[PDB]
RNA sequence: UGCCUGGCGGCCGUAGCGCGGUGGUCCCACCUGACCCCAUGCCGAACUCAGAAGUGAAACGCCGUAGCGCCGAUGGUAGUGUGGGGUCUCCCCAUGCGAGAGUAGGGAACUGCCAGGCAA
RNA sequence: GCUCAACGGAUAAAAGGUACUCCGGGGAUAACAGGCUGAUACCGCCCAAGAGUUCAUAUCGACGGCGGUGUUUGGCACCU
RNA sequence: UCCUCCUAAAGAGUAACGGAGGAGCACGAAGGUUGGCUAAUCCUGGUCGGACAUCAGGAGGUUAGUGCAAUGGCAUAAGCC
RNA sequence: CCGACUUACCAACCCGAUGCAAACUGCGAAUACCGGAGAAUGUUAUCACGGGAGACACACGGCGGGUGCUAACGUCCGUCGUGAAGAGGGAAACAACCCAGACCGCCAGCUAAGGUCCCAAAGUCAUGGUUAAGUGGGAAACGAUGUGGGAAGGCCCAGAC
């Protein structure tokens, strides 16, 4: 059941992405494969709850991004410093 | 190496030679096959290159490895240069003791009309 | 006292105390005690929140101590007018940033090991937190 | 080719000193002082230099 | 025990990339050899790459050891 | 025109090592011998000369393998020019610039002038 | 031919006392006092091993931490 | 007084009784050129011989050396004969 | 003597993992600076030569640092602004802070910073929340069913607290 809700950003960069991280939405990123790297976004409340199962880094996912199903495995991701948060995730399409 | 001993004793005179933008006969000597040709400036190609190697020289030769066989190929490159209109150039040693047979080449090249 | 053994040059620079840290991640151990608040570490400090953090899981466990002074910082004596030089080497800090960890522990309960952070937290300076080794 | 508008509505006292030469080369004088040049890359960054004191209208 | 220095020997890069230069200019006054003679530059016993023709200096990056050296087309 | 080999380069680790296989008609290296040219601060090791029975072990070249070296995005982060703000020993906001590391992956080079051998 | 090394070298050649002092200046610069600061000083608080027959917090308080005050010793020379 | 590094904020310069160290020479060769050569340290073996003399090979790779302090540089060697 | 095994221990070098550096660099910005080309703009703002100088006690704020205690309206530099040599409005008053550069006059208007209940010119304005403390209107570690918003989860009239 670990399906994520994600969406498409069309902006990036420091001042766009601490933005929409002050919303609740950090972003991420779809890379692998033979396809271009699709900027993913995504909201964070739901995300933080998943990662706490330890089978999140190991059972492959699927991001229904505007709904195309992507089914990957969550490569890299990066936590603030010193918060219990995220900043960004590192989605390998596997 | 034998080999690898003998291009360190050459780049001292090539990346010297450059510089100057020199026209140098590149002679490159072995235990059989005394080779020999003149380069241009740029480093990339040849002009004239003459050896024991082709059959045009060979053909006249007891043994294409010694003194003789290397005062027939000065001979025939200095006279193929002189036909390129090739006249002042260097001589490059290619780290070779300039004794024997790369000093009959230069020898047969001196006499000819190659100057250098 | 953790005390480097012979570095370079005896006296050094200030130096500010900007930026974010990167020992961040429990490595060895599995629970921690990241430092939220910045700040510096002298090796009495850290020394003493050991002692204080030894005690509470006993001789079982081990500690990883994921910080190490090597910054020595200078002290004029008492009636010394300004100038002269620089001062006397006194104690050794250790520039914390927010998003260290500073201790890791294992072989104990996490109730156990919440409790020892507790007793280390109030031996230092700087605000600290506890944090749980995640799965990559 | 077609101009653009440019207007001071910052003074130019407490600025660095590649802020007065930019309204040096815009033609702005005092606050208020409107002027008219040419719309290109040239200008638009000059523009783009002093947007906190500059209000540009196209 | 301190309170020594030197006089700032003021070295460094003259002429840079794309500047004309004359005969004689020094290019570059370095220390050791950061920069190498290239084509139509000497270099003197200071280390000091100077411009043996008129033209326009050119930083390379030959060699099989990506040393830096310094060119001169003439222009 | 193609596979081979040698020389002089361009570019210079996507181009270098490790392991394995492989080449001798030519070429290359090893190799045989040394009155003589020349030679070792002893010695034909090297340098040099006169030649060439034998060999492809060594050396070098080539093909495979990624066990390493190495190269390396997108995204994010660190930093930061300019203008503002704050709980102003440090940060944040607006705009522009944007690493290093790490990850997907790429990867055991590419190419030019000449001169020979070779199937044609 | 010069440690003319006070090294752009005042003479070739030169040390001290002044509470008997004097003149011209300076709060450009000290002593006393004020101001800024608060290392030190004094006061309080935090964690708490341990002491107290038993028992951390009746009473003390190790190892360390955080502030206040502007009485000490000082720092600074802003005022005279 | 002069030289090297930092301070010094990626051109140059840049202060303090800030942090670190040297010089007041040496050489007729340690200079010029030509030819050739290239290390330190370990490992294995070996008469006296030993942690460390000389010798042989391997590994390693410029961690060596550079008349002298430091920094930049160096095998195309500026290092060695 | 040779010399094997063993050890409540410490540990060289390599290997994997983890931090630190003004005097570390297999990497590496932003700016700044040097040169070329191009347009607009600026009373040539540029350089050289000559006449006259003054000045060589600087101060504060920002940023980047040394020193001190990341103390000082401290001390010393880099760079910028301001004062110095600049009034005016605001910061209660307050050279150096924010805004802004006074040729003169006017019982005219629009705005900057900052403000709009009264002292004292302008909102006792509008919509939606927060705070019980006179917080706002001096301050820390630490302490507390103070109280508001958000997501998640445990148990629950097969009866929980
Ligand atoms: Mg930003
Ligand atoms: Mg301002
Ligand atoms: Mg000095
Ligand atoms: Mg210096
Ligand atoms: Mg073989
Ligand atoms: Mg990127
Ligand atoms: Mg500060
Ligand atoms: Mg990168
Ligand atoms: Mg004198
Ligand atoms: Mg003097
Ligand atoms: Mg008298
Ligand atoms: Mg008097
Ligand atoms: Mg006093
Ligand atoms: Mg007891
Ligand atoms: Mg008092
Ligand atoms: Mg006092
Ligand atoms: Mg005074
Ligand atoms: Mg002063
Ligand atoms: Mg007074
Ligand atoms: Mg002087
Ligand atoms: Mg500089
Ligand atoms: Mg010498
Ligand atoms: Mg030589
Ligand atoms: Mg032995
Ligand atoms: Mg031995
Ligand atoms: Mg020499
Ligand atoms: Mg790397
Ligand atoms: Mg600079
Ligand atoms: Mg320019
Ligand atoms: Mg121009
Ligand atoms: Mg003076
Ligand atoms: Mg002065
Ligand atoms: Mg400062
Ligand atoms: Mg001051
Ligand atoms: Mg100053
Ligand atoms: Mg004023
Ligand atoms: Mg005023
Ligand atoms: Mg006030
Ligand atoms: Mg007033
Ligand atoms: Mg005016
Ligand atoms: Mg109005
Ligand atoms: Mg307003
Ligand atoms: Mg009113
Ligand atoms: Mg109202
Ligand atoms: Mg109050």
């Amino acid at each position: 059941m670990f399906t994520i809700n994600a969406e498409v950003r069309k902006e990036q960069g420091k001042g766009a992405s601490r933005r929409l991280r002050a919303a609740n939405k950090f972003p991420a990123i779809i890379y692998g494969g033979k396809e271009a790297p699709l900027a993913i976004e995504l909201d964070h409340d739901k995300v933080m709850n998943m990662q706490a199962k330890a089978e999140f880094y190991s059972e492959v996912l699927t991001i229904v991004v505007d709904g195309k199903e992507i089914k990957v495995k969550a490569q890299d991701v990066q936590r603030h410093p010193y918060k219990p948060k995220l900043q960004h995730i590192d989605f390998v399409r596997a | 190496d034998k080999k690898s001993a003998r291009i360190r004793r050459a780049t001292r005179a090539r990346r010297k030679l450059q510089e100057l933008g020199a026209t140098r006969l590149v002679v490159h000597r072995t235990p059989r096959h005394i080779y020999a040709q003149v380069i241009a400036p740029n480093g990339s190609e040849v002009l004239v290159a003459a050896s024991t190697v082709e059959k045009a020289i060979a053909e006249q030769l007891k043994y294409t490895g010694n003194k003789d066989a290397a005062a027939a190929v000065g001979k025939a490159v200095a006279e193929r240069a002189l036909e390129k209109g090739i006249k002042d150039v260097s001589f490059d040693r290619s780290g070779f003791q300039y004794h024997g047979r790369v000093q009959a080449l230069a020898d047969a090249a001196r006499e000819a009309g190659l100057q250098f | 006292m953790l005390q480097p053994k012979r570095t370079k040059f005896r006296k050094m620079h200030k130096g500010r105390n900007r930026g974010l840290a990167q020992g961040t991640d429990v490595s060895f151990g599995s629970f921690g005690l990241k430092a939220v608040g910045r700040g510096r570490l002298t090796a009495r400090q850290i020394e003493a929140a050991r002692r204080a953090m030894t005690r509470a899981v006993k001789r079982q466990g081990k500690i990883w101590i994921r910080v190490f002074p090597d910054k020595p910082i200078t002290e004029k004596p008492l009636a010394v007018r300004m100038g002269k030089g620089k001062g006397n080497v006194e104690y050794w800090v250790a520039l914390i940033q927010p998003g260290k960890v500073l201790y890791e522990m294992d072989g104990v309960p996490e109730e156990l090991a919440r409790e020892a952070f507790k007793l280390a937290a109030a031996k230092l300076p700087i605000k600290t937190t506890f944090v749980t080794k995640t799965v990559m | 080719a077609k101009t653009i508008k440019i207007t001071q509505t910052r003074s130019a006292i407490g600025r660095l000193p590649k802020h007065k030469a930019t309204l040096l080369g815009l033609g702005l004088r005092r606050i208020g002082h409107t002027v008219e040049r040419e719309d290109t890359p040239a200008i638009r960054g000059m523009i783009n230099a002093v947007s906190f004191m500059v209000k540009v209208e196209e | 025990r301190n309170g020594r220095d030197s006089e700032a020997k003021r070295l460094g890069v003259k002429r840079f990339g794309g500047e004309s230069v004359l005969a004689g200019s020094i290019i570059v006054r370095q220390r050791g050899t950061k920069f190498h003679a290239g084509a139509n530059v000497g270099c003197g016993r200071d280390h000091t790459l100077f411009a043996k023709a008129d033209g326009k200096v050119k930083f390379e990056v030959k060699g099989p050891k990506n040393r830096k050296f310094i060119s001169i087309e003439a222009e």
